[PDB]
């Protein structure tokens, strides 16, 4: 989108009013000395699908982390690889989800995500867009959807 | 999990997949005009015959393709017609004459040889891979008082028998078009229920053994008795919010209703109770009659059973997974994969709406289009 550079990145309490608008939450804590964002809660792909506990961390320069917690998701992975895998946290468990594309391989200089948009129009529907894809990787074992480039180098890290 | 138990949204979801794959498996309307056009021929070929029985030969449809209630088979390519043609002048005629008329009659025309297999209730055009056509030839019965369609068939092994096919199937003409009464929530659906519990059926044929697949229960002594519980729904005016429990208080009354007379079962006809439709229920050569009221009522069973299985999955690879064994492979596959590609065309035009509180993404607010990776 051709948008105006006069929006600057915004800080913590714009996004801290917002989350409380849609849905419902369990806790929504600030910790770190008014750093880090923390919000949990309940998120159901469709009608008859299962229960999730997602959780988002955020701190301003970096992109946001969001990580299913309950369930651990290798069980119902039948152990075998999980893609579209990050490397993981060592401070709380659970499988890292990715949602964007960064600012190193975009051509226009604009993220998939970016500082101006806040945080739940857009990441916890890509959480839920990730998850409505997740459980329709079986029955057929392909990932259909959206998918990555086939880069014969480029770790993209 | 019980399917009475269900809310509303999960049950007429499970009832909107049926429909879907009941419209899916169905005869399409220019096959209808071919398959038409086709039988009309082969009644103008009739119609020009040079001998005296075969003179003022008319066709007229009979079987599923008059009710509208026609289902692809399973492992088969091909549909199946069936068709009456009646003969005035052939009542004098034994079935003998009749049967050697109409057979020189197609065999005069000579596709219709290098089309052709034969059958005992009748001839049979068989085609190249597209559908089948079936006729069986009758007199009319003279001194009975009657609603209407007084007529005898050939039979092979009675040489006369007798059946009753328009006004019983305006009797099913005339209770399908009557709506029931519904609740208020803060082709017909008599057509439709028999049509699924068919479906049901051939699914229920890939896990049962070589003489339960004998004695599998034939269609239209399903279609005359939910047309016998549709009569006492609309006689007592209740009232239904889901469209689900019309299969299943329907399927109940199914065994109440067949009704048994001096320990002979009589399923028969309300213009001309002669004739049995369970009289293949009635004999007892190896005790087949047993046989044949056990296994309908084994498939009542499963046919509850497997609905409180679809209400016990969790997942949506699960859902999936239960509505493969009610279907098969192959048509559950078609149902699946217009769900992602209306799903990837939600994000390409912004359709795709998520509400934070229910939680669920709702397919007709727009999410950013590339969202992995
Ligand atoms: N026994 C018997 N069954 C009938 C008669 N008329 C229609 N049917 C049944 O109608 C049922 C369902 O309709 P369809 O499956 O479309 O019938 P069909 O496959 O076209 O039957 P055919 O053309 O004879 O092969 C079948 O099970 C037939 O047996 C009849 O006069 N006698």
């Amino acid at each position: 989108v051709v948008i105006r550079h006069h929006c600057k990145p915004l800080t913590i309490a714009q996004q801290y009013r917002a989350l409380k608008a849609g849905g419902p939450y369990e806790r929504l804590r600030i910790i770190h000395h008014d750093r880090t964002l923390l919000w949990e809660g309940w998120l159901q792909p469709s009608l008859f699908s299962r229960r999730y506990k997602v959780a988002v961390r955020y701190s301003l320069g970096t992109p946001p982390i969001c990580v299913v917690t309950e369930p651990d998701l290798f069980a119902l992975a039948g152990t075998r690889a999980i893609p579209h895998l990050y490397p993981a946290d060592k401070h709380i468990p659970g499988a890292r989800l990715c949602l964007f594309l960064p600012r190193s391989q975009a051509d226009d200089g604009l993220s998939e995500w970016r500082a101006q948009l806040k945080i739940s129009d857009t990441l916890i529907p890509w959480a839920s867009l990730w998850l409505f894809y997740f459980e329709q990787w079986l029955h057929t074992g392909h990932w259909e959807g959206g998918g990555k480039h086939p880069r014969p180098s480029e770790v993209k890290n | 999990t019980t399917a009475r138990n269900l809310p509303s949204g999960k049950k007429q979801r499970i009832a909107d997949l049926l429909s879907q794959i009941i419209e899916t498996l169905d005869l399409t309307k220019t096959q209808y005009a071919n398959i038409e056009s086709a039988y009309n021929g082969v009644g103008t070929f009739l119609s020009e015959g040079d001998d005296p029985l075969l003179q003022d030969a008319v066709i007229y449809p009979q079987g599923s393709v008059r009710l509208n209630t026609t289902v692809k088979p399973k492992n088969e390519e091909q549909y199946d017609i069936d068709l009456i043609c009646y003969l005035p002048h052939a009542t004098q005629a034994d079935y003998t004459g009749v049967i050697s008329a109409i057979r020189q009659r197609l065999e005069s025309h000579k596709t219709y040889k290098t089309l052709l297999s034969e059958l005992p209730r009748g001839f049979r055009i068989n085609y190249a891979g597209d559908y089948h056509l079936d006729i069986t030839p009758g007199r009319d019965h003279t001194g009975t008082a009657h609603p209407g369609q007084p007529l005898w068939v050939v039979d092979a092994q009675t040489a006369w028998k007798e059946s009753n096919p328009s006004g019983y199937a305006e009797w099913f003409e005339s209770s399908a078009s009557v709506q029931p009464l519904r609740t208020i929530l803060v082709k017909k659906l008599l057509n439709h229920i028999v049509q699924i519990l068919k479906r049901h059926r051939d699914e229920w044929a890939a896990e049962q053994d070589e003489v339960r697949q004998r004695c599998r229960p034939i269609s239209v002594i399903i279609t005359t008795l939910a047309c016998h519980a549709y009569n006492h729904i609309i006689a007592d005016r209740r009232a239904y919010d889901n469209d689900l429990d019309i299969l299943l208080d329907v399927l109940e009354l199914m065994p109440d209703f067949i009704v048994s007379t001096q320990g002979a079962i009589h399923v028969n006809n309300p213009h001309m109770p002669e004739e049995n439709f369970a009289e293949k229920w009635n004999r007892s050569e190896q005790d087949e009659g047993p046989q044949r009221s056990e296994a309908f009522y084994q498939w009542h069973a499963a046919a509850q059973a497997t609905f409180n299985t679809i209400a016990a999955s969790v997942g949506e690879d699960n859902l999936f997974l239960s509505l493969e064994d009610s279907f098969g492979k192959t048509p559950v596959d078609v149902v699946r994969q217009r769900l992602m590609e209306h799903m990837q065309s939600a994000r390409e035009q912004g359709s795709l709406h998520l509400d934070k509180k229910t939680g669920g993404l709702i397919a007709t607010a727009g999410v950013p289009k590339n969202t992995f990776y």
